């Protein structure tokens, strides 16, 4: 039991770092295409990376 | 003007997301369990301070609106909403009251809507970034002291896009003043997205502990929570 | 490997009123700096090209959004600040600017999102009136906290000396008024100047551009719009029950899951199109090439 | 009292906000002063 819901922790763990930011201004990707042109979209990009 | 216990009451949908059986986590301003409460039995001018929780249970419909605002006066802008049987108006004017008011002037916002209000009726209004939330809930409850030991949550009424000032509030004619402080929250999401249950994780040790673990139900053992 | 999408399909709410931007730009009068006239801007559809047919503007400044992506974006709600400025001043009109107008009169937050633009009115504001008469506050104890209106006329009192409302010496009047005029270079020439700033998220959006509403199609992994919220999916017939309040909801790691039509008010259930891994089963080269 | 001297139209602080300063201690001051055109103010800071 320990094994799988360690397992199962790390797993959850890792999808919930994908809600982050990061210290962009937002942690969807879409978001930061639709609203800013690729000048400015790579500093956030980055940051999510 | 007498002081009441308020349980578990004055929980309400933080945000319009929907989730079903889920444990969340939500950190905003609510009404802390077991808080005490200011019962009147006729109405003063009381401040709002963060947001203030409402709580009537009149059958004769008695209490017939609020004021809110800073000076309460022409000085600056004051909200009224005022119900009647048919329905419930809102404006923003600069009023003189006199005790509906002696003079209104300068409007700049206004709203109708479906009546607000033995059934008691539970209010939360919260004034934050230029908006004004109300929260509203009609439950069937039974003779007593007051504010019953169930638990139920208010479901967002409506909001008003209205950048004012407010400092104090005011009711219009046996009812309960609560005021909300910040605090974390762990809410229950049941299989049809109603919550259900709440855990105030600063109420006592074991709530913190609930909250640490993410849970409603602590097994036996030693767990280390905030230092 | 992946599924690629097969269409993209946009669904928008019936609302059709365009939003007020004409009595906001084509304004007589704009107030002055210390009072600049702040409007509300929600549910209508915010097509920002007609903006273009007002003013030959030499600033369209955007901060946290690109200007051509306007048209595409839905917003909760949107701040309207008008008021008229000097040119060599509109560059104080940024986040993080120091300045007599961006701390004493107008401030905007390091967070800010928007845009700003300033255009040319020599033509209209250069007669007599408050055109002339354009004031702005000079002295302040401290700075102007961000999105704050200060139109008191006190007397600021620069030395130890009270003033008892009385202006003298040590004892100014911040309220300065321009003095705007056609012979001015173009190192004082007067702007209007009007900043918009949007709010997204969080609330449901109601201030979108003048996009079309398309058809809905189910059970195909399509590109969908829904109110601004962007994805990537299949959209089914959901057994959930949304409250009347609910827009969308969250699965346990936070990811949109279901959605409510803007226009049909039903719940669709979103599923990520298929994708995985590719394995390469074969036999050494040394054998055979079949895999 | 530097407020008591003039209505500056620049006071531009780096690495240190102007408001903090009466809650500091330095180790030293220098203090270097000229006149110079408006249009080149903006040419006194690091890395112009
Ligand atoms: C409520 O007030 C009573 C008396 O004013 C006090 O004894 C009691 O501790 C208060 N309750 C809480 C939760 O502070
Ligand atoms: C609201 O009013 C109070 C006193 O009436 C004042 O202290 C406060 O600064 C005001 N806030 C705003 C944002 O106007
Ligand atoms: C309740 O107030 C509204 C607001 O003016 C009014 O239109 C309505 O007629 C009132 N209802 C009754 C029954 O008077
Ligand atoms: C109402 O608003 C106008 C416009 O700001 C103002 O001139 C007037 O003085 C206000 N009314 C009162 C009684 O102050
Ligand atoms: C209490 O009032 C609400 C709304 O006014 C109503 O929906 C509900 O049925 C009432 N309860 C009873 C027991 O009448
Ligand atoms: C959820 O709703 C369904 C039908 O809407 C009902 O059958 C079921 O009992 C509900 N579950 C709870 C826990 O209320
Ligand atoms: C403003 O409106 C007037 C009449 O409504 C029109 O004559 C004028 O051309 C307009 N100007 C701009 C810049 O839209
Ligand atoms: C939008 O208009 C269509 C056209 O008939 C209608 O079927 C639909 O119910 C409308 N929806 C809303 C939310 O107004
Ligand atoms: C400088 O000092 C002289 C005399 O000491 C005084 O008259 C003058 O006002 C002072 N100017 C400033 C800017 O301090």
């Amino acid at each position: 039991q320990d094994v799988v819901n360690h397992n199962a922790q790390a797993l959850n763990t890792l999808v919930k770092q994908l809600s982050s930011k990061f210290g962009a201004i937002s942690s969807v990707l879409n978001d930061i295409l639709s609203r800013l042109d690729p000048p400015e979209a790579e500093v956030q990009i980055d940051r999510l990376i | 003007q007498s002081y009441t216990n308020s349980f578990t009451r004055g929980v309400y949908y933080p945000d319009k997301v929907f989730r079903s059986s889920v444990l969340h986590s939500t950190q905003d301003l609510f009404l802390p369990f077991f808080s005490n409460v200011t019962w009147f039995h006729a109405n003063p001018v009381l401040p709002f301070n963060d947001g203030v929780y409402f709580a009537s249970t009149e059958k004769f419909n008695i209490i017939r609106g609020w004021i809110f605002g800073t000076t309460l006066d022409s000085k600056t802008q004051s909200l009224l909403i005022v119900n009647n049987a048919t329905n419930a108006v809102i404006k923003v004017c600069e009023f003189q009251f006199k005790n509906v008011y002696s003079s209104a002037n300068n409007c700049t916002f206004e709203y109708v809507s479906q009546p607000f209000l033995k059934n008691l009726s539970e209010f939360v209004f919260k004034n934050i970034d230029g908006y004004f939330k109300i929260y509203s809930k009609h439950t069937p409850i039974n003779l007593g002291r007051g504010l019953p030991q169930g638990f139920s949550a208010l479901e967002p009424l409506v909001d008003l896009p209205i950048g004012i000032n407010i400092t104090r509030f005011q009711t219009l004619l046996a009812y309960y003043v609560g005021y909300l402080q910040p605090r974390t929250f762990l809410l229950k999401y049941n299989e049809n997205g109603t919550i259900t249950d709440a855990v105030d994780c600063a109420l006592d040790p074991l709530s913190e502990t609930k909250c640490t673990l993410k849970s409603f139900t602590v097994e036996k053992g030693i767990y280390q929570t905030s230092n | 490997f992946r599924v690629q999408p097969t269409e993209s399909i946009v669904r928008f709410p019936n609302i059709t009123n365009l939003c007020p931007f004409d009595e906001v730009f084509n304004a007589t009068r704009f107030a002055s700096v210390y009072a600049w006239n702040r409007k509300r801007i929600s549910n209508c559809v915010a097509d920002y090209s007609v903006l273009y047919n007002f003013a030959p503007f030499f600033a369209f400044k955007c901060y946290g959004v690109s200007p051509t992506k306007l048209n595409d974006l839905c917003f909760t709600n949107v701040y309207a600040d008008s008021f008229v400025i000097r040119g060599n001043e509109v560059s104080q009109i940024a986040p993080g600017q120091t300045g007599t107008i961006a701390d004493y009169n107008y401030k905007l937050p390091d967070d800010f999102t928007g845009c700003v633009i300033a255009w040319n009115s020599n033509k209209l504001d250069s007669n007599g009136g408050g055109n002339y008469n354009y004031m702005y506050r000079l002295f302040r104890k401290s700075k102007l906290k961000p999105f704050e209106r200060d139109i008191s006329t006190e007397i600021y009192q620069a030395g130890n000396t009270p003033c008892k409302g009385v202006a003298g010496f040590n004892c100014y009047f911040p309220l300065q008024s321009y003095g705007f005029r056609p012979t001015y270079g173009v190192g004082h020439q007067p702007y209007r100047v009007v900043v918009l700033s949007f709010e997204l998220l969080h609330a449901p959006a109601t201030v979108c551009g003048p996009k079309k509403s398309t058809n809905l199609v189910k059970n195909k992994c399509v590109n969908f719009n829904f109110n601004g919220l962007t994805g990537t999916g299949v959209l089914t017939e959901s057994n959930k029950k949304f409250l009347p309040f609910q827009q969308f909801g969250r699965d346990i790691a936070d990811t949109t899951d279901a959605v409510r039509d803007p226009q049909t008010l039903e719940i669709l259930d979103i599923t990520p199109c298929s994708f995985g891994g590719v394995s390469v089963i074969t036999p050494g080269t040394n054998t055979s090439n079949q895999v």
